[PDB]
DNA sequence: CGTCCGATCTTCGGAAGAGATTCAGAG
DNA sequence: CTCTGAATCTCTTCCGACGCGCCGCGGGACG
RNA sequence: UCCGCGGCGCG
């Protein structure tokens, strides 16, 4: 009851077309295995370019990077097994397969500002 | 002679050895190694003798 | 004929994955580490300077960040195919051949 | 004494077994979202892989 | 070769070039918009693999 | 009507060549 | 003792006739 | 029509 560090973000490689499905699958595993405290949220980037005409109309869903997703966790081998056991997804990315490396928070809040800048005043 | 060349003398380390050998570059864990060993030779989902 | 502009450097596979290790023998270091460096899982030193690291010092991820903590001033380690290209740029044929 | 023959029955059995393991993986994945009697056992079942 | 139908006789070369050019311009889009360091690492790795 | 691409098949020689080991020797 | 070092063991790889004819196949899941 | 793979057969 002494380890309370900056709760970490890692990256998970997801196949194309399942990104929301991967997010809701991790949410389902969190709510099923009942370690909702050990696990956190998932920050997948979304932006909305809107065009009235030209094929797709009134909306166009694009994102910064489709191949990867950012997920909130702590360091735990049980969490590692839980993430790996999720279907329709590959797993972590890092220096070594056993323990992925974290991500510097400077570009984290930079991309937070980026999504805040792009995403504002809906419709 | 086989036991002389044996690199391990305990169940945990032998499980670690086989777990690392069959799938290289994975985190060696007691539970994972034991589950994989049991699922290779004693679980009807994968192993099955007619 | 046309061309595609690769945004990032990449290594030619034939000069890597052949029984004679042309890149390995030219760099005089076994092919095991070049594969790891090329496929983005370990670090290689490129003229780290008057530090405790060698010219061909192979490094892991954890040791790299630890060394960067203490030697972020002038010690430089680059990783990847771009790093391999940069390291190949920083060598001379004549001195190596006469030394050998 | 150690060579046997198998026929269309065994081939059908093996292919059907593979189809069933795939479809039951799918059914388990969809039943993980199981909920109170708002579903009627046809949408979870997908005949396309079979 | 134009095949009679909605698809043409395509070798693997054009598909491989399509995959590689898609990888390259997606990497260019990532790096130009200042993608995070971890993302471009695996991106370059998978481009090299391709 | 377009867009974009995760689980384990499983048992040859026959060399050729490269990589890893070893143990042995003058001492 | 010890480093060397010639020899030994082990791991990876490219290989397997040449013509012809016939037929069958040639995605597929999803926003 | 033209491409590739598999199977079979002939020499």
């Amino acid at each position: 009851m002494s380890e309370a560090p900056k709760k970490r973000w890692y990256v998970v490689q997801a196949f194309s077309g399942f990104e929301g499905r991967v997010a809701t699958s991790l949410r389902e595993h969190i709510k099923l295995h009942n370690m909702e405290d050990l696990f956190g949220e998932v920050m997948v980037p979304t932006e909305e370019v809107v065009e009235i005409r030209g094929g797709q109309r009134r909306k166009s869903e694009r994102k910064f990077f489709p191949g990867y997703v950012l997920v909130q966790m702590v360091m735990n081998d049980a969490s590692w097994h839980l993430v790996r056991s999720v279907p329709r997804v590959m797993g972590f990315i890092g220096g070594t397969s056993d323990r992925p490396a974290p991500i510097s928070d400077k570009e984290v809040d930079a991309i937070m500002n980026r999504l805040q800048q792009v995403g504002d005043k809906p419709r | 002679e086989t036991l002389r060349v044996d690199p391990t003398n305990d169940r945990l380390s032998a499980l670690v050895e086989i777990y690392r050998m069959m799938r290289p570059g994975e985190p060696p864990t007691r539970e994972a190694a034991e589950s994989l060993f049991e699922n290779l030779f004693f679980s009807e989902d994968r192993y099955d003798l007619s | 004929m046309g061309h595609i502009e690769l945004a990032s450097p990449t290594a030619h596979i034939w000069f890597l994955k052949s029984l004679p290790s042309r890149i390995g023998l030219l760099l005089d270091m076994p092919l095991r580490d070049i594969e790891r460096v090329l496929y983005f899982e370990s670090y290689v030193v490129i003229e780290g300077g008057m530090t405790n690291l060698e010219r061909q010092q192979i490094l892991t991820e954890e040791q790299y960040l630890d060394a960067l903590e203490e030697f972020g001033d002038e010690f430089d380690a680059k990783m990847g195919a771009e790093a391999i290209q940069a390291l190949l740029k920083s060598m001379d044929l004549e001195q190596e051949c006469e030394q050998l | 004494g150690n060579r046997r023959i198998r026929s269309v029955g065994e081939m059908a059995e093996n292919q059907f077994r593979v189809g069933l393991v795939r479809v039951e993986r799918a059914v388990k994945e969809r039943l993980s979202l199981g909920d109170l009697d708002t579903l009627m056992p046809q949408d979870m079942i997908n005949a396309k892989p079979i | 070769v134009p095949l009679d139908g909605g698809r043409f006789a395509t070798s693997d070369l054009n598909d491989l070039y399509r995959r590689v050019i898609n990888r390259n311009n997606r990497l260019k889009r990532l790096l130009d918009l200042a993608a995070p360091d971890i993302i471009v690492r695996n991106e370059k790795r998978m481009l090299q693999e391709a």
